């Protein structure tokens, strides 16, 4: 399970802002505006730091808090 | 609570990674909070409430996890 | 209105980061993924999405854009 997927809730057009920057990350594979408020971004990608993306995150957008980590898996 | 009649999370599979098996609801007091897919016979780290939890599932995509008091996360099948 | 599937492929040569950045800014957009084994494919899925302007943004400010597919 090299890849991770990882889901954070953002306070958000702060989707668009949001999404920008998680998309600008490295290691990216895809962004994805999930849950039925779309109130949260599940990042799928290698090499992501989630502490360093929720910085980002609050200094940039708005809350944001993390709310699943998990391996994807082959 | 009650799965069968749960409105299907809003998700999106990578293409790049294996589809996940199951969908999965997250509740306090009974009262929906959050939602979205995992892999069966797999685990997650999730956030609920105030704690993580390390959420296994097996092959029926049922999820077990020490989960605080008054919440609970429940899985199933995806078409 | 549709749930509409764009595929573009880009020249991308860090041009990646800035390109999965426009797309996943532009009006409408739900998802955008890396695909093909060299990941030199965008995949972006919404709804109200404009693969003309989406194209020409592209071309304007990462470089040559070639539209694979649209789909609903």
């Amino acid at each position: 399970g090299l890849k991770q997927k990882i889901v954070i809730k953002v306070a958000m057009n702060c989707r668009s802002k949001a999404m920008a920057l998680v998309a600008s990350t490295g290691g990216v594979d895809s962004v994805a505006l999930v849950g039925d408020l779309r109130d949260k971004i599940e990042v799928v990608g290698y090499g992501i730091d989630p502490i360093k993306l929720i910085s980002a995150l609050r200094k940039k957008v708005g809350d944001a808090e993390l709310l699943q980590v998990s391996q994807a898996k082959e | 609570i009650d799965l069968s009649r749960e409105r299907d999370p809003n998700f999106f599979d990578n293409p790049g990674i294996p589809v996940p098996e199951c969908f999965w609801f997250m509740f306090k007091n009974n009262v929906r909070q959050d939602d979205g897919t995992c892999y069966s016979s797999w685990k997650m780290d999730m956030k609920v409430g105030p704690n993580w939890v390390h959420i296994k599932s097996d092959d029926n995509c049922n999820l077990s996890g020490d989960f605080p008091p008054g919440w609970i996360v429940l899985g199933k099948k995806r078409p």
